[PDB]
């Protein structure tokens, strides 16, 4: 949501 | 220094956030993309090397330093799942 | 060796997944396209000659070899019902 | 089954590869004309419609069908800049 | 390139299968006939020399160069027990 | 039946050891690799998925069925870092 995740 | 850090994409993917880039500074001054968030149960977990406050150089070969938020993201999903990271500690 | 698969499309398509090309090398070194799933009931699967692991050459007589996976993708979406596969298939040196 | 794409001519030309035409059989028993590739930076793959795989019909009222390879070429080679592909798109039952 | 297959046809008939041929082409470019598969326990078999991929030149000195499917058909099936094949190997 | 591991060498290796080929079968009758020992702390243990009695099929784009024990060996030792692995499950202990 806020956090980019890869 | 820089440390080199080797993953097998997992089918979840790396298993890090990330902030920063160009545009998007995570520390003012600073337009590096740095490591935030380690997910539980993933493989940079599993692997137990990379940790939050990593700054990213480069991945497979793909220089990470001075590009924009979006150019990391892309860089870093669009791999193979042999991923070679290099990492500056602090 | 070179087998040829003929596929006739169910309603989920050919029933297989394939991972590799130019830039998300499945193999190291090596920009081929390979299956890496066969699903259960699918067309792959009760024709049976497809088995996980096997590299493509072709679709319908578009060469798989040094194409990246989205026109993997694409050349194996954008068919009719039926599919020519071409895959490289290993043979014995005997030795 | 049919689309229309409208394509500005690059430098580099229309941006695509094609194989197909008579005793030139991209698939057995069909004389079509087929894109086989779309060339990264050209006209084709910046308007992002047309596809590997696709079946043209004509270019700008030249008819590409019971052609031969190089008369499609030809075709192709010897429009203006301004360019209408009339494709057919394989479709299933599903 | 060329060698001769000299068979005698079975109950079951000379046991493989051929595609190719004028206007339905096995490979583009090329019209001629192409040996696709070879039966179990047929002639063809027994016999071992055919393989799938030859290309058929001849049957009885039948010319298969430059025919549709359905003459390549007709010539193989109106042959007599004897049958004399021309191929060649890749 | 067939699966598909990847793995990152460790300092000693891929860190398991094999038996058969062709001239050396390890069953008789049977010319094929097979995986008969996983090196504890190694990196195909860490991974979890190579186990004894899984039959090797290819390292990397080396086909591993119906070669010699030292052909083999040849191949596994001849990987970098990154390494692919197909392997046949055994549907029997036997």
């Amino acid at each position: 949501y806020l956090v980019t995740s890869v | 220094k820089i440390m080199e850090i080797k993953l097998i994409k997992g089918p979840k993917g790396l298993g890090f956030s990330i902030a920063g880039g160009v545009g998007n500074q995570h520390i003012p001054g600073d337009n590096s993309i740095y490591v935030t968030k380690i997910i539980e149960g993933g493989a940079a977990h599993k692997d137990g090397k990379l940790q939050i406050g990593d700054k990213l150089l480069a991945v497979n070969n793909v220089c990470l330093e001075e590009v924009t938020h979006e150019e990391a993201v892309t860089a870093l999903k669009n791999t193979s799942d042999f991923v070679y990271l290099k990492v500056a500690k602090p």
